[PDB]
């Protein structure tokens, strides 16, 4: 009977930085995905392995909603098999992803006239993330052969960089809020079904 | 993802008409929005018209409002752009592009589209 708390995910006042992407477990509730899809709200609503209007027919043990903010021209990296700073170092989907990627322009919420420096992304990392891996460390990144002794300096960079989101002409540079839905089946009774 | 191919471009006298076609191969168009963009030499692509996956929302740039009409045929997996009252300002390479947004969404923003055609030349 209880509707799934999608409002808390999509309409959260604050969204996470992509390097510190949030995960919310959805369980024991009724999910209406078609109400989300049958709207003018989302500039990306891409599902992998399933059509969006078929989700209401299925039942899962849990649903996970991962959410964060990136640039509009980075939304393309939130897909299987992509590369670039976001896919490589911030949020990585597996090659065999089944699930949905939902995005919408959040300029009015997340940009500031002088720039919103609270949203960050990881620019440097010793290796690429594995799928669904998360890295929130802030150790100084050693880009050369001199060790950094935990202090930024020559070839020693703080690994996170700010987006500084501003209300620009091109929407590609504006912030977009992203929700990634993934659907989990365990050897256990389902707890998240569509309407009857 | 689809592959898109534009057709129907060519030379036209000022005041005439053209009907561009955007044929999709691979996927069906059921889940795709389609947008029409144009690009003059050395310039940036200007969104001109779009249609949502549902076909319920069509948006037009102010420069073409009233003279251009976009439409979709899911059975043929083709989207059309009817161009009436063509002025020499409308001369450009015309591209169609595809995206998978929510059912009633479509924009004129190039960065919100994934799949692009090669374009066809319209000369007024
Ligand atoms: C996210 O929130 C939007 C907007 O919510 C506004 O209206 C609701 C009433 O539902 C109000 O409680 C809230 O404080 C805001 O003022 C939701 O979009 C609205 O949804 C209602 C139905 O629930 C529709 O009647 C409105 O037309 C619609 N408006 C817009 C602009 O979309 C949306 O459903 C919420 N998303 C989720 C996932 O819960």
């Amino acid at each position: 009977t209880n509707l799934c708390p999608f409002g808390e995910v999509f309409n959260a006042t604050r969204f996470a930085s992509v390097y510190a992407w949030n995960r919310k477990r959805i369980s024991n509730c009724v999910a209406d995905y078609s109400v989300l899809y049958n709207s003018a709200s989302f500039s990306t609503f891409k599902c992998y392995g399933v059509s969006p209007t078929k989700l209401n027919d299925l039942c899962f043990t849990n649903v996970y909603a991962d959410s964060f903010v990136i640039r509009g021209d980075e939304v393309r990296q939130i897909a299987p098999g992509q590369t670039g700073n976001i896919a490589d170092y911030n949020y990585k989907l597996p090659d065999d992803f089944t699930g949905c990627v939902i995005a919408w322009n959040s300029n009015n919420l997340d940009s500031k006239v002088g720039g919103n420096y609270n949203y960050l992304y990881r620019l440097f990392r010793k290796s690429n993330l594995k799928p669904f891996e998360r890295d929130i460390s802030t150790e100084i990144y050693q880009a050369g052969s001199t060790p950094c002794n935990g202090v930024k300096g020559f070839n020693c960079y703080f690994p996170l960089q700010s987006y500084g989101f501003q209300p620009t002409y091109g929407v590609g540079y504006q912030p977009y809020r992203v929700v990634v839905l993934s659907f989990e089946l365990l050897h256990a009774p389902a707890t998240v079904c569509g309407p009857k | 993802q689809v592959q898109l191919q534009e057709s129907g471009g060519g030379l036209v006298q000022p005041g005439g008409s053209l009907r561009l076609s955007c044929a999709a191969s691979g996927d069906t168009l059921d889940l795709y929005a389609i947008g029409w963009f144009r690009q003059t030499p050395g310039e940036e692509r200007e969104g001109v018209s779009c249609i949502s996956p549902s076909g319920s929302r069509t948006n037009y740039a102010d420069s073409v409002k009233g003279r251009f009409t976009i439409s979709r045929d899911n059975a043929k997996n083709t989207v059309y752009l009817q161009m009436n009252g063509l002025r020499p300002e409308d001369t450009a390479v015309y591209f169609c592009a595809g995206s998978r947004p929510s059912a009633h969404y479509c924009s004129h923003y190039p960065t919100e589209y994934d799949d692009w055609g090669q374009g066809t030349q319209v000369t007024v």
